RNA sequence: CUUGAGUCUCGUAGAGGGGGGUAGAAUUCCAGGUGUAGCGGUGAAAUGCGUAGAGAUCUGGAGGAAUACCGGUGGCGAAGGCGGCCCCCUGGACGAAGACUGACGCUCAGGUGCGAAAGCGUGGGGAGCAAACAGGAUUAGAUACCCUGGUAGUCCACGCCGUAAACGAUGUCGACUUGGAGGUUGUGCCCUUGAGGCGUGGCUUCCGGAGCUAACGCGUUAAGUCGACCGCCUGGGGAGUAC
């Protein structure tokens, strides 16, 4: 189809949620078909410069392949949300994102810069989910 | 000879095609100046094809607030 | 351009079974794909003139072939013109 | 600038020239005149020019050495 | 100017500063000095200059 | 018939075009806190703004244009032209190998098409700049230069006459004719081992040889050697005007 690099961030106090919404869109993106290559989340970080009176953010790296419409449906959600504070998406036909070259982004990012710290497990706790053992 | 092909790192300052973008923040910051912003081609040495991919994904970078877009106030 | 999963269709069905890409039939069917295609963009997007000299080098060389075409097989050139649905 | 991260005391050795990212020089080119849209033509693409005078200096050694200046 | 400005905050009890420059102008870093020699401590000298990014258009002053 | 010209897959670079959104810095304006007498301006000055609390300074909002650095002889474009970032539609070029059609070509009066700019109609918009206009100054005047303000305009949407030092002052396409030094982009070969060596195409720029030109100067991107087709010129003024 078409690669989509969806980066977005969500304000501190809702970021407590945020699982749910990655479940929300993971799930509309996969029951149009699509496939997720990859859902890193970057944790809770220090902006750059404060964004309309925030000083922090978390941050979610989702790598989505689908078609047009499914991407634009993603963006109109995101458009009237309180919940992020800014989004991005970019690319589009790139069979590179397939073959998933932001693997290694990830360990790279686990091995010095991403950290053991209070805040990127507050916005973990919302789905934690016991839905697997044999009966 | 034959077949052995580019074991060696240390040529132009770019040998290897830079093939992470603006992800990795460490090689980013590298170009970057002390009031927050890009440098020239000619002080980094970068071949101009990699520099002007390097400065849409610093720009890139800004917007998603990784990187200081000015030094102001910071 | 046209998609290349369609380009695969618009060859097999407008060339011969030897897939050909240069014959002239094949070419105009092509150009004719394109140009409707086209006339769909140029509906939402009136004011684009530099993709508009795309499209007059396209209707332009679909024409000249179309003159060869004329040339050489009168049979082949009344058959195609119907088939693809040109002119009135 | 003196610099406001080299180590905070007034030391007072630091040449603002010698101690400046861009301000002045270049920077306030954007006041008292709107350098008139391509104005520049004339302005700025006399490169050609400051690469000729470096190119200048590079035959000049040369000449001097054959020639016997000295 | 920075002596006598430096008389006027004697009422606040002030003993150290930080110092922000702003502008194009000449005296630029020679108010500084003052400000030293005046018994201040300096911790900062930041220089702020506002820059647009391209932004409005200057006017063209000096013309032809 | 296939070298010309066209066509297919795989890829690459770029501010090529159109439509939507979005972010930061900054000038401005309104709001509020602090705070005192000048601020602003120039050669110097005055008009202006200020003791009704300005200028500066901290906070918050509003709005509109532009989009620092990167940016370079750079790059793309038929030309005029195009520089934040993000997506959507889409044009053109170039490569590397294979294949396919088989002269489908080149040029072009009339013709239809495409604009920098200011101008222009109707509708929106107005932050900055700014003709007209005003006030101040200089001047023998000074309808000008300089300074303080400021309207149309510039900005969007759609429609109109198509102007330019609309350029390379060089019409198109094609063949041929010693190089050097550099930019830039695809790409064959290398212990790829010195930001290195050899190979090939694309555009691009400074220099210069044969030759040509009155001269300057051009010079493999020609103003050299020629081919085809088109435009155009025939002393200066009057006149690019009149009818």
């Amino acid at each position: 189809m078409r690669h989509y690099e969806i980066v977005f961030m969500v304000h501190p106090d809702q970021s407590e949620q945020v699982p749910g919404m990655i479940e929300r869109y993971t799930a509309a993106i996969t029951g149009a078909e699509g496939k997720i290559h990859r859902l890193e989340d970057w944790g809770r970080r220090q902006l750059a410069y404060p964004i309309n009176k925030l000083h922090k953010a978390h941050y979610v790296l989702m790598n989505v392949e689908a078609p047009q419409e499914v991407i634009d449906e993603l963006e109109t959600t995101f458009r009237f949300n309180d919940a992020v504070i800014r989004s991005m998406v970019m690319r589009t036909k790139h069979a590179v994102t397939e073959a998933s070259p932001m693997v290694k982004a990830k360990d790279e990012r686990r091995e010095r810069r991403d950290d053991f710290a209070n805040e990127t497990a507050d916005d973990a706790e919302a789905g934690d989910s016991e839905e697997e053992e044999e009966e | 000879a034959r077949y052995f092909r580019r074991r060696k790192f240390c040529r132009f300052t770019a040998e290897g095609v830079q093939e992470i973008d603006y992800k990795d923040i460490a090689t980013l910051k590298n170009y970057i100046t002390e009031s927050g912003k890009i440098v020239p081609s000619r002080i980094t040495g970068t071949r101009a094809k990699y520099q002007r991919q390097l400065a849409r994904a610093i720009k890139r970078a800004r917007y998603l607030s990784l990187l200081p877009y000015t030094d102001r106030h910071q | 351009s046209l998609s290349t999963e369609a380009t695969a269709k618009i060859v097999s069905e407008f060339g011969r079974d030897a897939n050909d890409t240069g014959s002239t039939e094949v070419q105009v069917a092509l150009l004719t794909a394109q140009i409707n295609h086209l006339q769909g963009h140029f509906a939402e997007h009136k004011k684009d003139h530099h993709s508009r000299r795309g499209l007059l080098r396209m209707v332009s060389q679909r024409r000249k072939l179309l003159d060869y075409l004329k040339r050489k097989d009168v049979a082949r050139y009344t058959r195609l013109i119907e088939r693809l649905g040109l002119r009135r | 600038p003196v610099i406001k991260v080299r180590e905070n005391e007034p030391f007072d050795v630091a040449l603002r020239r010698f101690k400046r990212s861009c301000e002045k020089a270049g920077v306030l080119a954007e006041v008292r005149r709107r350098e008139f849209y391509e104005k520049p033509t004339t302005e700025r693409k006399r490169a050609k020019a400051s690469a000729v005078k470096r190119h200048a200096k590079k035959l000049a050694r040369e000449n001097a050495r054959r020639t016997r200046l000295y | 100017a920075a002596e006598r400005c430096a008389d006027a905050v004697k009422e606040y009890g002030i003993k150290n500063l930080e110092v922000m420059v702003k502008g194009p102008g000449p005296g630029r870093e020679s108010t500084i000095r003052a400000l030293n020699a005046a018994g201040f401590r300096i911790t900062n000298i930041t220089d702020v200059t506002p820059i647009p990014h391209n932004g409005c258009r200057p006017p063209k002053k000096r013309r032809v």
